[PDB]
């Protein structure tokens, strides 16, 4: 199957 | 020195006891500065120089809504599936014995770090003159290890080196003269 | 934290050398990154890619939030640089070593930042092009990085091998003798 992930945040 | 600026991340996942925590550092020249913590809840600035990133971050409800998610939509997920092949993953050691007075007992080629070496002499279990390196990472998602062993050769003595392993079931040994 | 095992994504981004990486450990052990450039996701052992896959995309996508990350926190930083940390260089077999046994040399740097790293082979002075292999530049908890460097040979008497690791925190280059 697949492996998951996560977005990094963008800072100010 | 040439001009140079880095930025890095990390996207840590604990899992203990059947739990998930995660950790998502943001690092700029290795300065952590702002982290969020699943423990914690919300983002916190490590420090100054992160505390606007940290504020802002935690007025955006939905960032604050998706990193509490991440526990169970990643941690979960990824641990429950790389089960059989990284949790799961049993490498039989190869144990070789040699002289090179010391004896080197070479444990190569083992995937769980756990491991534990054992010299003996005619049955006699022999700690004093015993030196272990430390484990040692191939890379290859394998490990090293060596014993050495001080002696006093003496004729007909029989030196053994066994070995117990998570991946054996039975001791395995290797003898010496 | 107490943890049975830690699976960790880690990603960089920088100036020089690499200017991106995004891989995925298990352990401390590296089990897949995206290749930027090629932009396809490259699995460390080919068991990983025959039971899983990932969006490799993912990370190119990533790396372009870090890129603006850096940018933003390069002006809010005040254009500051961190100091050069230089390495530490271990050589050693992966097998024992037989003479007539093909093996393979195992050059680790430990401990330098940045990421910017010249490594080469040598044997008997001269300059070794085939049988090499490098590993990514690895993170570690301190975020400092280290890496591998594979060399496969057969034991020689005569052949005596160094690894030349050259990073900007040295005076100079870095020879690591090991023989036999
Ligand atoms: C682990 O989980 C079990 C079941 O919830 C619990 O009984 C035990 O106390 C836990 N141990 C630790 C160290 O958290
Ligand atoms: C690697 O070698 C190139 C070739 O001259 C050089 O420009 C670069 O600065 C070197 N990198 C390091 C870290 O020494």
């Amino acid at each position: 199957t697949g492996l998951a992930w996560e977005w990094w945040r963008t800072v100010y | 020195t040439p001009e140079n600026y880095l930025f890095q991340g990390r996207q840590e996942c604990y899992a203990f006891n059947g739990t998930q925590r995660f950790l998502e550092r943001y690092i700029y020249n290795r300065e952590e500065f702002a982290r969020f913590d699943s423990d914690v809840g919300e983002f916190r600035a490590v420090t100054e120089l992160g505390r606007p990133a940290a504020e802002y971050w935690n007025s955006q409800k939905d960032i604050l809504e998706e990193k509490r998610a991440v526990p169970d939509r990643m941690c979960r997920h990824n641990y429950e599936l790389g089960g059989p092949m990284t949790l799961q993953r049993r490498v039989q050691p190869r144990v070789n014995v040699s002289p090179s007075n010391l004896l080197v007992c070479h444990v190569t080629d083992f995937y769980p770090g756990s491991i534990q070496v054992r010299w003996f002499l005619n049955g006699q279990e022999e700690t004093a003159g015993v030196v272990s390196t430390n484990l040692i990472r191939n890379g290859d998602w394998t490990f090293q290890i060596l014993v050495m062993l001080e002696m006093t050769p003496q004729q007909g003595d029989v030196y053994t080196c066994q070995v117990e392993h998570t991946s054996l079931d039975s001791p395995v040994t290797v003898e010496w003269k | 934290i107490k943890a049975d095992h830690v699976s960790t994504y880690a990603a960089f981004v920088q100036t020089h050398r690499p200017t991106g990486e995004f891989m995925f450990e298990f352990d401390e052990d590296e089990m897949f990154y995206v290749d930027l450039d090629k932009k396809e996701t490259v699995w460390h052992l080919e068991e990983f890619g025959q039971a899983f896959s990932f969006e490799a995309q993912g990370g190119l996508a990533n790396i372009a939030i870090l890129n603006n990350n850096l940018n933003t926190l390069i002006q809010r930083s005040n254009h500051t640089q961190a100091t050069n940390d230089p390495p530490e260089v271990t050589v050693f077999p992966k097998e024992p070593v037989e003479l007539g046994q093909p093996n393979t040399l195992i050059c680790h740097i430990d401990k330098f930042f940045p990421p910017v790293l010249n490594v080469t082979w040598l044997c008997n002075g001269e300059l070794v092009t085939e049988g090499v292999a490098e590993s990514l530049f690895l993170p570690r908890t301190d975020y400092s990085f280290h890496k591998f460097h594979y060399l496969t040979f057969v034991p020689s008497a005569e052949d005596f091998y160094d690894c030349r690791v050259e990073h900007w925190g040295l005076d100079q280059p870095l020879l690591k003798h090991w023989e036999a």
